[PDB]
């Protein structure tokens, strides 16, 4: 179950819906994020065809996975927008290769 | 600075 390993990288699920990703999205989510520590990336992608409560994918590479494991105890069941937000971790190799759908 | 969405409810 990649979700459960502590990386680097925070996978952040439900946070808006399919087609939802709004020109504030980003910077709303690093600014907060920035909280638990430094962000080094982030990347959002959205799922082909999936489910809209996990079609659009928010990827934050910390620079400490001390950070990162601060940011998956706090954002996992926290409001954003009205939406329960998932958070969990993500494989920093497939990350860093774009492999971005993976099951977590 | 609006207020942003996080812990925002339902």
């Amino acid at each position: 179950a990649m979700g459960k390993c502590p990386t680097k990288v925070v996978l952040l699920r439900n946070m808006v819906g399919a087609g939802e990703v709004d020109e504030d999205l980003e910077v709303e989510t690093k600014e907060e994020c920035e909280k638990y520590g430094k962000v080094g990336k982030c990347v959002i992608f959205e799922i082909p065809g999936a489910p809209d409560d996990e079609a659009v994918r928010i990827f934050l590479e910390f620079e400490r996975v001390e950070s990162a494991i601060k940011a998956v105890v706090d954002l996992n069941g926290r409001y954003f927008g009205g939406r329960v937000v998932k958070a969990c971790f993500y494989n920093l190799d497939k990350f860093r290769v774009l492999d971005l759908a993976e099951q977590v | 600075k609006r207020k942003s969405r996080w812990d925002e409810t339902p």
